[PDB]
């Protein structure tokens, strides 16, 4: 039976058109395997031969256009709309040639913008990279290794570009003529599906400036070049779901028209700040061959160098906007083509300083009023969409100063690196969506192992901070460490990995750290987790944002040093479960699940050298409490000292037979009260100013030196250890773990006369 | 058994208790202090 | 009411009741149950003060007793006679209330309905409110457990005709509508509360293992269709057999657009893919081809 | 370190930071009226006409209900919604046009007049339609101090201001018929969270500011020492305005109601809390006093904070005056 | 392993020789089925080289007992084909192709 019994296709195309609803949910959101398995049952011709026909039921029409996008157009148009709001300008001469002036008429800014989209757009975007499908290749022998599976399905595009322009054409001098009989039973049938193919046409970005002014004709002649009639589409009546995806193709062009434009302001700003930069070098040249030494000359000579670059340029630029008063160090010449440019661009925008706009901007605000006229609308989504365009254009000072934060120039020479960047980062956002798997893992980390080791991340970190990619990471980490249960830890690779990147992330800038810092409060609260897998966690990562800033470290707040405290209370009480599982018996305490918390608790203070009183003060308030624990040794219950805890763990160090068959439970007790020590000691008040006459320093020195009282110290230190040439390993007991004891001494007790001489 | 819960069960049907006094005529009047009068549990039925 | 801070002993022995708490370390970090035991003098903190009952939620208390009092003589019935081969004749004294039923399961059903999409924004708001809270109402002191104890207990037989035979041949009839208007009535309960089909997503394999008979018609389909739209989180405790019982339904029922919409919302979770049944149901539908 | 000799591609980078902190951020845009009298003006084409006096709403009062049936969906956060944003401040700016867009004593007749075209600009935006728009979602953002009640607060300040008794009485009829409980405690939830002098934080703060050095030309970036200590002092001061202008005619009704609600459940007593407020204000500033006592000179910085603190002071002394004034 | 049934017409004595490509015009068929995969419709050659091993066993075991210009009708084996499990979503497990081929290929 052909596509076509209408009278006895009413039961079989309600179950037709929704099985093409499960071959399109099947072709899920980046999915390929399937897709390529797809192009079997529904090949090439069968898809074009429905495209071009006109006697469909129009449900049909609509599934099998839909079809095709979802097959072959989906992917790449999800990832290119994912990476458009980015706005990358490589430097080329090129590049340089935009303007925005139109090309071929004198005084453009006072006539129309030229037209939207026709110009060259020389944006940093990636390619798509297709395959063609077949079924006659032998299967890979070997395993998955994380491959990619497929690219996509490929399709010849033009054919696909010649064809969408046709029909679309027919399809509106159809209407012209206003018939009766609309093609798929009904004239939203006819419209929808051919505008949802060429607007996604317009993603791809695959137009020919020819034809994207084509695509503009039929619109409605008014957007036309200097140089039935097919009257405007918009000037028909037609229904609301047409209108809908008449507002996306008008967002493209609104798109279009930003790109445009902050592309041409990257291209005066390269010629602009290099005549300026050599005025510079002039003046100061000026200044050299004819110094004729003065205060006033030291002054203004001592201005220009020890100032950075920051406020020079910005006192260069503020001085040049002003009523007046500018007390320019330049001269007035590079201030006039200055305040042409900006008049210019004040010009484009909407800002001006019958029925005939003759432009975009004014032609879509009288379309929107019109629109709202007449049809009180009833779709919700038609509502949004049409008041987002509307807003949009009359503040283009808004979209423009929304958009330049994530603009960022480069090189000519590096753009070859950024396709690495660009293309691993699109692998990453389309694997965000998906739900995790085995593939996905081995997959993802090849991602992140170009990215990280690409030489790129090293440079620019301002365009890293663009484009939300720290974000992104912590996006996909949340995921796997969502769902609450202990049991919740599937996967657990992509924790290592994102916290190896997120570590280095912080270290490339201070701020990074400033970014990652808002952050900080939600990964300590995950940081409860196994306390010994290998490679980093989240509780390193936190702890590496505050490393060495001085100021991130004041603004700590006290819920968060409660926490992680409070976590350590259970140390004591608990015996480490996952070591139960290795092997070793029983223990009361947990020493390595506190060393890694005392060690965050150790980088919140020695931060450059010193010691932070506010954070400190915080600290040894809540460590009387919750470091009770530790059994009754350290509690002052019992009264085992250090030296008795230490020759204890000394007689299980020597001793396999009492702890268990890398980790040792007696040179974990030695790093544990070492580590300990090493906080007690490290948070004294300051060396000596506060100490010379502030009562808090008293307090919290007397507080200090009475839970490990001297004459223990002095034994510890003096204490012996095995010295081979055979030999031991380090990992039973350490000498660098003796001096820690000796940091407590230096800052807390001081000598006298006595001390020194034992 | 009878338990003094907390606010999770406020909303649900569990706490619901009906006010019966004991003769029929007038059962709906202004209810009094000391006024004997019975409990009955609705949604089971029962009397406390 | 509002402010009363009323007390209340009996009447003979005008003795207050208090909570005490003299309860273990166990059930002191559990939950706060205080069993209010009563002894003399009570405690001083023993007011009390009322706070009245809107009308939909004391209507719908009092359909909860009546429908688990019916419901309640009706499995007493069905499993007295369950256990028990019966000749030539009636089965027992007391036979089941077939009719009070089915009026109680048509009512019901009624009475659940959802509210006309024609209706204006607000007040199709409030209605859809008002039946989500009804449906916490019901859910929450039970009456899904109980119809599940009553399906499983009718489909112990087969036949619908025949087979049963304990409950009387008078019954040969009733039984078709019953299990039909039960599925309907439990499809009733399940559309539209995220919290119902959250607690319901449990009894995957019991719903799936069900959709085996004709007497097992499209009701509880459109329950599963139901559940898988409004409660994403079950999609991936789904397995392989489970998807070649819904081929098997499609192949052995006919050609069905419902269950074509159950495996497209089976697909794709709430804006998230799942390669696993992607891949399970591509290679178990399509390349057979026939 | 000279800003000659620098890379070609770093110095576009800093410029357009510059003209983005120079030009742009300047006052140019001179359309806010212009969409308010756009849409609201085109009731109906001169060619359109239903001509049997079905009226259907006009482009804005579609616009409004979008808004409040967005709002009306169940949910538990309210989302980002960054389109609202600029219709908030879009309509917020029209009615603020008459009083702060306009020494020499005014005119009787000039004042007269200003304070015409104000009820008409109000009568514009929201005396119908938008009404009830502003107060639905103050319920719907339950404790959040986020930007949702920061933009909504602006416009509810826009359309009060002169007393506007029509829309004391649209916004009074609608909370009175609805009984929507939560609104008052979604106010409490907002009255508890306000910033108070915090003298612990500025001595931290003044110690950050004592650490002036440098970090790649970076030290104000986050020196700024006003953030910090108070970081809400538009949002504290337009709360209790809002407040203030419910019952700036002497009503006698809407206070009462404040005071005290008679059809809902629950009743959270508004009044007693700005009390409540206050008084943590008191102790507040009363600290700040005996930390400057011993010192006799007292800090610029000292006195700007101090002073940005008297002023939400004063707001709120006016806004307690309004609940009592009249009698 | 293949047992063709030619057709008369072409050259019939330039046989493929080894690392060269072969244009082919395949259009598949399943035995007792239907079409799932040809190239005519696509309207593209599928050139491919013999020996790196890529394409099935079958396909290229036919492609050699043939030469210039004679089309035929290639028949393949489970074990020679994909049959032990199958391609995925598309053949069957333990299934047996049919091609049959044209060609305007290089040498």
């Amino acid at each position: 039976m052909d596509i076509l019994e209408l009278s006895e296709r009413l039961d079989l195309q309600r179950f037709h058109s929704h099985t093409l609803r499960l071959y399109r949910a099947v072709c899920a959101l980046g999915n390929n395997r399937v897709a390529h398995a797809l192009c079997s049952h529904v090949d090439q011709a069968q898809l074009l031969h429905a495209l071009e026909d006109a006697h469909l039921p129009g449900p049909l029409r609509a599934g099998y256009y839909d079809l095709l996008i979802s097959i072959h157009l989906e992917s790449a148009c999800r990832s290119r709309r994912s990476m458009l709001s980015e706005y990358i300008v490589p430097l080329t001469p090129e590049t340089r040639a935009i303007t925005l002036f139109p090309p071929g008429r004198k005084g453009g800014n006072a006539r129309r913008h030229g037209l939207p989209g026709v110009g060259v757009t020389t944006s940093l975007r990636p390619p798509h990279h297709f395959s063609p499908p077949c079924f006659v290749a032998a299967l890979p022998a070997a395993g998955v290794a994380e491959a990619p599976a497929r690219l996509s399905p490929a399709i010849p595009l033009e054919a696909l570009r010649d064809k969408a322009l046709r029909m679309l054409g027919e399809a509106v001098r159809d209407g012209g003529q206003h018939a009766r009989d609309p093609v798929g039973g009904s004239v939203e049938f006819q419209f929808v599906p051919v505008l949802k193919l060429v607007s996604t046409l317009l993603v791809m970005g695959i137009f020919g400036d020819e034809d994207v002014k084509q695509i503009l004709k039929m619109i409605e002649p008014e957007v036309f070049t200097e140089e039935d009639l097919e009257e405007g589409l918009l000037q028909m009546k037609l229904p609301e779901s047409v209108k809908l995806q008449m507002c996306n193709l008008l967002e493209y062009f609104c798109d279009q028209e930003l790109q445009h434009r902050v592309e041409s302001l990257a291209a005066f700003a390269e010629r602009y700040v290099d005549k300026l930069q050599a005025n510079q070098r002039s003046r100061y040249a000026l200044l050299m061959r004819a110094f004729t030494m003065s205060a006033a000359e030291t002054a203004r000579r001592t201005r220009e160098f020890r100032s950075p670059p920051q406020e020079q340029i910005n006192m260069l630029l503020h001085f040049k906007d002003e009523a007046d008063e500018e007390d320019c160090p330049l001269p007035e010449d590079i201030r006039q083509d200055l305040q042409d440019f900006h008049q210019d661009l004040l010009a484009h925008c909407g800002i001006q300083l019958e029925k005939k706009p003759q432009s975009l901007q004014e032609l879509v605000s009288h379309m929107v009023v019109r629109w709202a006229q007449e049809d009180y609308v009833q779709s919700p989504e038609l509502v949004r969409a049409m008041f987002s365009l509307l807003h949009r254009q009359y503040d283009g000072l808004g979209e423009l100063l929304r958009a330049l934060p994530r603009a960022y120039t480069i090189s000519p020479s590096s753009v070859e690196d950024t396709m690495s960047l660009l293309e691993c980062l699109g692998q990453i956002r389309s694997l965000l969506i998906v739900q995790m798997g085995p593939q996905e893992e081995n997959l993802m980390i090849q991602s992140i192992g170009n990215i990280m080791n690409n030489k790129v991340f090293y440079q620019h970190p301002n365009l890293m901070r663009a484009l939300g990619m720290h974000e992104t990471v912590m996006e996909v980490m949340v995921n796997v460490l969502g769902g609450g249960e202990t049991k919740e830890i599937r996967f657990p690779k992509m924790v290592t990995s994102c916290c190896r990147f997120l570590c280095y992330f912080c270290r490339i800038s201070r701020q990074n750290q400033r970014s990652m810092f808002d952050h900080l409060s939600y990964l300590l609260e995950n940081s409860g987790i196994g306390l010994g897998m290998q490679g980093s966690t989240p509780l390193d990562v936190a702890a590496a944002s505050v490393i060495d800033n001085n100021e991130l470290a004041l603004a700590l707040q006290e819920q968060d040093l409660e926490k992680v405290v409070s976590y350590l209370a259970g140390c004591g009480l608990q015996s480490c479960p996952m070591l139960l599982a290795k092997g070793y018996p029983d223990i009361g305490w947990n020493p390595c699940g506190g060393e890694r918390y005392l060690d965050f608790l150790r980088f919140a203070v020695f931060v450059n050298g010193e010691s932070v009183e506010e954070n400190a003060n915080v600290v040894v308030r809540l460590l009387i409490r919750k470091p009770e624990c530790f059994g009754p040794a350290l509690r002052g219950e019992g009264g085992s000292g250090l030296l008795a805890a230490i020759e204890e763990a000394i007689r299980i160090s020597e001793d396999p037979a009492r702890d268990g068959p890398r980790v040792h439970l007696g040179h974990a007790i030695m790093s544990f009260y070492a580590a300990l020590i090493d906080l007690l000691g490290r948070c004294a008040p300051e060396m000596h100013l506060i100490q010379a006459g502030k009562g808090e320093a008293l307090r919290i020195r007397a507080i200090l030196r009475s839970l490990v009282p001297l004459d223990d110290l002095v034994g510890i230190i003096s204490l012996p250890l095995q010295i081979p040439t055979q030999p031991k390993m380090s990992a039973s007991f350490v000498p660098d773990h003796k001096a820690s004891m000796v940091l407590f001494l230096d800052r807390v007790y001081g000598i006298e006369n006595q001390d020194f001489l034992l | 058994l009878v338990y003094y819960e907390g606010g999770a069960v406020c909303t649900h049907a569990r706490s619901l208790w009906r006010l019966e006094p004991l003769r029929i005529s007038w059962s709906g009047s202004h209810l009094r202090w000391g006024q004997p009068l019975r409990i009955r549990h609705v949604t089971t039925g029962r009397y406390l | 009411y509002g402010e009363s801070l009323c007390f209340v002993q009996h009447v003979a022995s005008g003795l207050w009741l208090t909570y005490a708490a003299p309860d273990p370390k166990a059930l002191r970090l559990g939950v706060l149950k205080k069993k209010a035991i009563l002894h003399q003098e009570g405690h001083m903190d023993d007011a009390l003060f009322l706070t009245r009952c809107q009308q939909e939620e004391s209507q719908a208390a009092r359909m909860i007793h009546s429908t688990a009092g019916l419901y309640n003589q009706f499995i007493k019935g069905l499993d007295s006679f369950s256990g028990k081969p019966r000749g030539s004749g009636p089965p027992a004294g007391p036979a089941l209330p077939i009719e009070a039923v089915i009026l109680s399961l048509q009512d019901l059903i009624g009475y659940f309905e959802p509210p006309s999409e024609e209706l204006q924004h607000e007040e199709k708001q409030s209605k859809l409110r008002s039946l989500r809270n009804r449906q916490s109402l019901f859910q929450e002191e039970g009456m899904l457990s109980l119809v599940l104890n009553c399906i499983d207990r009718l489909n112990v037989y087969t036949t619908a005709a025949h087979f049963a035979e304990y409950a009387g041949e008078e019954a040969a009839e009733s039984w078709k509508e019953i299990v039909n208007l039960l599925s309907e009535l439990l499809a009733s309960l399940i559309r539209g509360n995220r919290a119902n089909c959250a607690l319901f997503s449990t009894n995957l394999d019991w719903v799936v293992s069900k959709l085996d008979r004709l007497e097992a018609s499209s009701g509880i389909l459109e329950v599963l269709y139901c559940v898988l739209i409004e409660s994403p989180e079950v999609l991936n405790i789904i397995q392989e057999n489970h998807i070649k019982s819904i081929i098997s339904l499609l192949d052995k029922h006919g050609r069905n657009h419902k269950v074509l919409d159950v495996l497209c919302s089976l697909c794709v979770c709430n804006g998230v893919a799942v390669r696993s049944n992607q891949d399970l149901i591509t290679e178990n539908l399509l390349p057979g081809r026939e | 370190t000279p800003l000659y000799n620098l890379p070609t591609h770093r110095a576009c980078n800093m410029f357009l930071e510059s003209y983005k902190a120079a030009w742009i951020l300047t006052e140019d845009h001179s359309f806010e009226d212009r969409m308010i009298d756009d849409l609201s003006k085109a009731g109906e084409q001169e060619e359109e006409e239903e001509e049997v006096e079905e009226k259907k709403p006009d482009p804005l009062h579609q616009l409004v209900l979008h808004f409040s049936r967005t709002a009306l969906t169940e949910k538990s956060k309210l989302d980002e919604d960054y389109l609202y944003m600029a219709y908030a401040d879009i309509m917020a700016k029209s009615c603020h046009l008459e009083e702060g867009g306009e020494e020499v004593e005014v005119s009787f007749e000039e004042k007269e007049m200003e304070k015409q075209r104000l009820l008409y600009q109000q009568s514009r935006l929201h005396t119908r339609g938008a009404a009830e728009m502003v107060l639905q979602m103050i319920s719907a953002c339950k404790g959040e101090t986020g930007a949702m009640v920061s933009s909504t607060l602006k416009l509810g300040i826009s359309i009060l201001n002169g007393g506007n008794a029509e829309v004391q009485q649209k916004m009074l009829d609608y909370l009175k018929d609805k009984k929507e409980v939560g609104f008052f405690q979604s106010i409490q939830a907002l009255m508890q969270t306000c910033s108070v002098l915090d003298l612990n934080a500025f001595e931290r703060q003044n110690k950050a500011e004592g650490l002036g050095m440098v970090n790649e030309d970076g030290t104000v970036i986050n020196r700024q020492n006003g953030e910090k200590v108070m970081a809400d002092d538009e949002f504290t001061q337009d709360l209790f305005r809002f407040l203030q202008l419910l019952c700036e005619g002497h009503n006698n009704d809407f206070q009462n109601y404040l005071r005290t609600q008679t059809g809902n459940t629950t009743t959270i007593n508004i009044i007693i809390c700005t009390v409540d407020y206050l008084l943590r204000l008191q102790e507040s500033i009363s600290d700040f006093y005996w930390y400057y006592s011993g010192k006799d000179v007292i800090e610029e910085q000292g006195k700007r904070n101090f002073s940005k603190a008297m002023s939400v002071a004063k707001q709120v002394f006016n806004s307690l005056t309004e609940y009592i004034q009249g009698p | 392993g293949v047992e063709i049934e030619t057709i008369s017409p072409g050259d019939g004595r330039t046989f493929p020789k080894k690392g060269q490509t072969c244009v082919v015009h395949y259009t598949g068929m399943l035995q007792n089925g239907k079409k799932f995969d040809s190239s005519r419709d696509r309207n593209k050659p599928f050139k491919f080289r013999i020996g790196k091993q890529e394409v099935i066993k079958g396909f290229e075991e036919g492609a050699a007992q043939m030469s210039l210009g004679q089309r035929a009708k290639l028949t393949c084996t489970p074990d020679v084909a994909y049959g032990a499990t199958g391609h995925p979503g598309v053949i069957p497990p333990n299934a047996t192709l049919i091609f049959d081929v044209e060609l305007l290929n290089l040498e």
